[PDB]
């Protein structure tokens, strides 16, 4: 679901040359959430 | 338990357990219950 | 009688200070077409005066 | 009559503002086409008459 | 493994109608040249009467998200619920579209479904949605899945009209379940596949199987 | 004080985790556990048939 949201928000900003400040912020929030999710998934399997 | 997907078949007839595909106006009744029938082909989602 | 009240609520939701709010207007249109019985026994389509 | 009048008023209010139409915004054009399909003009004129 | 519909695959759109308490399966069909409108070709009596599948076959070009489609208009891939697909008539190389015209005496709000010469615009694009609860948006479309098709331009459903005694196809706010049944996915070089026009040559390509020319006495039989 | 011969016929010895065994009360769910197979409630017209 998160990557679908990120791809949609991409497509929203694709045409515009420069992303604005709020877009940067929301991208940062989404990427932080995705990083934590990736670390959780990594921790589920490591050991292995 | 809870992983295997099973289709119920009447041995003698070979029919498959399926729903009746509620006739229209059932949504108007707001009736959420689907009568169970035995049909030669059935539906894909018939698994249990 | 109740369709009218719900409709004027939606009117106040979508129309502000002489101008339409597209974000709410499009949602209202889509929801209303998805449930077309809100339009009335008329405007139904099939078998509709 | 009041239910239908409220419905028509709400749809007209949901209708796009013109400046978007001149801008050629696809969502606005699509909404307007949907509204026109729902409500034909002859019926509006008949009611006004 | 379970087969997944993907782009460049050829499909037929199939609907089910109950007539005289016998189920009848129909395929969407369009000639394109001469008549752009879509109609329904029954496939059930096939054992006794061959159907015309060539004009019932469609090829998927693109399956995109709504946002990607919006950017495209402003300026192999697996199918997923919620995406917008572009469908070509294989014979006529036109695009399936929701037309502004309406003939349906029964339904006032309905539109005609037919073919479009170019892929430009929103009419040619359609969005797939799951028919049942176990399917959800974002999930891969699977062969045999019942689907709901919505036009971007008109926000109608691809619908089967039984209002008149004769069956018809229309764009309506009422929904009809459709099945995207595959025909071909990927063919190797040579390696004849079914559904293809070809010629039969006896030996070293000197003479071929044929029937009589026009206005012949044999009646071309 | 009179004796009768009896047979001790087995039903189950040891069952692995999950791995449905016969003779068990259970429920049948269509898909993602939203709805289940059942019959009508009490005092229903269908006679719970």
């Amino acid at each position: 679901r998160l990557q679908e949201s990120i791809s949609d928000f991409y497509w929203y900003y694709s045409g515009k040359d420069v992303i604005e400040e709020q877009g940067k912020r929301n991208f940062s929030k989404a990427m932080s959430v995705a990083k934590q999710v990736f670390n959780s998934l990594t921790e589920y399997i490591q050991g292995p | 338990y809870g992983e295997s997907l099973c289709f119920v078949q009447h041995v003698a007839s070979g029919l498959w357990l399926t729903y009746a595909a509620p006739d229209p106006k059932a949504l108007r009744l707001g009736v959420l219950k689907k009568k169970a029938i035995l049909h030669q082909e059935g539906h894909m989602d018939d698994a249990l | 009688c109740g369709g009218e009240r719900y409709l004027d609520f939606l009117r106040f939701a979508v129309f502000v200070n002489g101008e339409s709010v597209e974000e709410n207007a499009n949602v209202v249109v889509r929801l209303l077409i998805r449930k077309p019985e809100c339009f009335g026994p008329a405007l139904r389509g099939e078998g509709g005066s | 009559m009041s239910f239908y009048a409220a419905l028509i008023d709400l749809l007209g209010r949901c209708a796009p503002e013109m400046h978007l139409i001149q801008a050629g915004k696809g969502e606005a054009l699509r909404i307007r086409a949907i509204l026109r399909s729902l409500v034909p003009l002859d019926d509006l004129v008949g009611i006004i008459s | 493994e379970v087969q997944f519909l993907r782009t460049d695959d050829e499909v037929v759109l199939q609907c089910s109608a109950t007539v005289l308490k016998e189920q009848l399966k129909l395929c969407l069909a369009a000639e394109g040249f001469g008549n752009r409108l879509c109609f329904l070709e029954p496939t059930s009596n096939a054992q006794n009467v061959p159907p015309d599948l060539a004009i019932c076959c469609f090829t998927l070009e693109q399956s995109l998200s709504v946002r990607a489609l919006q950017e495209m208009l402003a300026n192999h891939r697996t199918l997923l619920y919620g995406h917008a697909i572009l469908l070509r008539h294989a014979h006529s190389r036109m695009y399936l579209s929701c037309l502004t015209t309406s003939r349906s005496m029964t339904d006032k709000l309905a539109f005609d479904v037919g073919l479009q010469e170019d892929a430009t615009g929103e009419a040619c694009w359609w969005t797939m949605h799951p028919a049942s609860k176990q399917r959800s948006e974002g999930e891969k479309v699977r062969v045999g899945d019942d689907l709901i098709l919505v036009s971007v331009s008109s926000e109608r459903y691809l619908h089967l009209s039984t209002a008149s005694g004769e069956l018809q196809v229309d764009a309506s706010f009422m929904q009809t379940l459709w099945n995207m049944n595959p025909i071909c996915s990927c063919c190797e070089e040579g390696y004849v596949t079914g559904g293809h026009v070809l010629r039969l040559f006896h030996g070293h390509m000197d003479e071929c199987l044929t029937i009589s020319a026009a206005d012949s006495d044999d009646q071309r039989r």
